[PDB]
């Protein structure tokens, strides 16, 4: 499943999750992708 | 029972405030709403007063001020008596000018030295700023500015004299304002390059286009932000107000000095322009209308006081019940919203 | 549930300098003094305006000396204030003992 | 402390009546410098004639010893005479040699 | 019921500034001397004065 | 020194020296300094 | 990586120094607005030089 | 206590913003001892002479 | 058993010279001026060069102290917040009691 980590995204349950998980916002979220990943040129994740 | 329950409601502002009615009513002066007549107010009139009231006097209380110091500063209520103070500045400005050429001058930056040599200010500067606020505002019963006070300092005044001629009560509340706005920009601590783009270019702090800078109880509150966000920015504040007067501030900027994530603030730009607010936001204003930058910051500070981002907050707006008329967020939008 | 009390945080404050870039030079004038002449007589004007600079340059250093005094007597004041507000409280604080 | 608090008001207020007090080390400077400014230009002026008249002198319409900037905005002029004082100094070489 | 006291409240004074403005010059005289005679002696006493 | 200064130049109403240098209100303060830049003022209106 | 952290994480608590002064020290992303301080740098080297 | 952290930043303001600040006397110093330098090398040839 | 401290020990900081050996002369030049000509001429300009010495060790002692005065104030600073910690911990215990 994708989860749309951009900044801009607006949410779903999936991500409402992962923000949960984390207690971060999507901002903040969206930088914790760019740190774990440089080369993904999107801000979305497969639910891997 | 209608005047008995108007009365009533002025006494109670005065009690809820901790003002005594005196102190009432010069906080209204100073407010700007005093000349309503609160008793056929409408409702959202007084709502607003009491906000007003409410933000003021915090304020106040913030800053350890009493009301008769706010009003001294707001007043335009200039006393007309001839102090050994302001006999002591016509003679240093008298003697000062007499030599002086509007053709190679333009007045303002010949005073500034003896009008801070009067004032008792540091910095020629600021005194260079506050003439050109008093013109502006064009204070007391002649509307003086500095060319109608050097016509007549050096047509009518004679120095050392103590009686001179009777147009003095104009040029002693000319005087007594320009002792007003050193004060103000004391008792503000605002930085001296903020305080001549206040004075010089008033709309970029979001003033009226053309108005004359106000130093009412407002003013002085927005000044007083304005300057406290400085010191917050502290050494990066010289490449944000630089970029602030010069039209490039941006958000990647402002997130650095402040040590944001530029993707909060764009994203509350991106929400402040989305929604509306009174001053809009645009593109346009977003970084060089301190009131437009107070909004993005306000998206940034709830988005902070709730840990969701800027756009959970738009989205907390959206369910708004009167706006909802027409949208009639679904159970699952609400659903959102509390995840 | 024990409300822990929130860290005490830094002020700031910032230093933004101010800045005026230098003068342009005065037309030049053909004096009738040789050089020799009017070397010295530049170099008596040049002494006197450093003079004038250093004398600016206390005038300075006192004004901003007495700007720091009146501020300290102030703050002086507002302590004391307070301090009288807890001592009168050290009273009642006896008269409850 | 009541008794500091008076004292604390009464070494204000010999702070503030004293002569040299605040009050007169701004007037001064105020008016000090802008003598000083004025005066600075009438200084570079010599400073100018005693240049043109050099050139005159050794037939080089093209030296320059005088530079802008003697007076800088941002520092009040500090040490604008000393900077003059130095291109005079320069001239003088010049011309000995 | 406790005679709760007034809080402490603070001093004030004024320091009212005194103002004695200038006088007129006295009367000039034509001295003897040429101008750049003069002008430096009158250098001479300004610089002690 | 003006009035030799009027007599070498022909002027009658020539003026550097006026009143004011001495504030009573500042003891006197900066008088000297303020004669000292009208001098030089005489001075330079003569080189000229 | 966790080792290189702990160490500045470490030293940063031990020198009282936030990551934001770190971060000014070591970033090679410079500043392009024209500010006051550096208008006065370059009178005084334009001058001086 | 708090009120004394709040006087004691505006005492550093002040010092930080007075005009006789760090940042001028290390201008003063700069400036003059370059000049203080070429004014040495000139007086040496003079004395030289 | 008791896990006794260590003791406190002091601090100290290194203070290294730096080292700068002096000027060299430049070349000699005849002027066509007589010896006491240029002497006097030289005694000026020492003269003015000793003024200058003067004013620039006045400008390095005012720089020095005001550094000290920042760095006092700082300090200062840090100081009171570790007091506002002490004495909020001050009230917690008073809650305690």
């Amino acid at each position: 499943e994708e989860i749309d980590l951009n900044s801009g995204s607006t949410g779903d349950w999936r991500k409402t999750i992962l923000k949960r998980a984390f207690n971060i916002d999507d901002v903040s979220l969206f930088r914790l992708l760019k740190i774990t990943d440089h080369d993904n040129k999107d801000g979305k994740i497969k639910n891997n | 029972l209608k005047n008995l329950s108007n009365l009533y409601i002025g006494k109670l502002l005065a009690d809820i405030h901790q003002l005594t009615i005196d102190e009432l009513d010069l906080l209204l002066i100073a407010v700007g709403e005093g000349k309503t007549n609160l008793s056929a107010i409408s409702d959202k009139q007084l709502a607003t007063l009491i906000r007003k009231l409410n933000t003021i006097t915090s304020w106040l209380h913030t800053q350890k001020w009493s009301v008769f110091q706010l009003f001294i500063m707001t007043s335009t209520s200039y006393n007309k008596t001839l102090t050994p103070e302001i006999k002591n500045l016509l003679d240093t400005v008298y003697h000062g000018l007499q030599g002086f050429d509007k053709d190679k001058a333009d007045l303002l930056h010949v005073m500034a030295p003896y009008i801070a040599a009067t004032l008792q200010l540091s910095s020629e500067n600021v005194a260079h700023s506050v003439l050109l606020w008093a013109d502006k505002l064009q204070p007391g019963d002649g509307a003086m500015t500095a060319e109608k006070f050097w016509d007549w300092l050096n047509t009518k005044y004679t120095p050392g004299s103590s009686e001179a001629v009777e147009t003095q009560e104009h040029i002693v509340q000319y005087c007594q304002a320009l002792a007003q706005l050193e004060m103000v920009y004391h008792s503000t601590g605002i930085n001296e390059n903020a305080f001549r783009l206040f004075v010089t270019k008033p709309e970029m702090f979001g003033a009226a286009t053309g108005a004359a800078p106000a130093h009412d109880a407002l003013s002085l509150i927005m000044l007083t932000r304005f300057a406290d966000w400085v010191n917050a920015l502290g050494e990066k504040a010289s490449s944000v107000l630089a970029a602030f007067e010069a039209n490039s501030l941006t958000a990647e900027q402002l997130a650095d000095a402040m040590n944001l994530d530029a993707n909060l603030l764009l994203q509350a730009s991106i929400q402040a322009q989305n929604h509306q607010h009174l001053p809009p936001v645009t593109p346009e204003n977003a970084f060089s209308c301190w009131t437009s930058i107070n909004t993005i910051l306000q998206w940034v500070n709830v988005a902070q006081q709730l840990n969701v981002a800027p756009q959970g907050v738009s989205a907390l707006v959206g369910l708004d019940y009167i706006q909802s008329m027409k949208e009639t967020p679904t159970y699952a939008q609400w659903e959102n919203a509390a995840g | 549930i024990y409300a822990t009390p929130a860290d005490p945080k830094a002020l700031l404050s910032a230093a933004v300098a101010t800045s005026q870039g230098g003068g342009k030079l005065p037309e030049s004038f053909m004096s009738l003094w040789r050089f020799p002449h009017m070397l010295e007589n530049a170099r008596g004007m040049v002494s006197q305006l450093t003079q004038f600079g250093s004398t600016l340059q206390n005038i300075i250093e006192r004004q901003d000396a007495e700007a720091l005094n009146a501020l300290l007597q102030n703050q002086a004041a507002e302590l004391i204030l307070t301090n009288l507000s807890i001592q009168d409280k050290t009273i009642e604080e006896l008269d409850a003992e | 402390l009541k008794t500091q608090q008076e004292q604390t008001q009464s070494q204000l207020a010999f702070l503030q009546r004293k002569f040299s007090n605040q009050a007169l080390y701004n007037w001064l400077r105020g008016r000090l410098a802008a003598i000083y400014f004025q005066f600075y230009d009438l200084a570079v002026a010599r400073c100018l004639m005693a240049e043109q008249a050099y050139r005159w002198e050794l037939n080089d319409d093209s030296a320059r010893f005088i530079k802008p900037g003697a007076w800088q905005g941002t520092y009040a002029g500090l040490l604008a005479g000393e900077t003059l004082m130095l291109s005079l100094a320069q001239m003088e070489d010049a011309h000995l040699k």
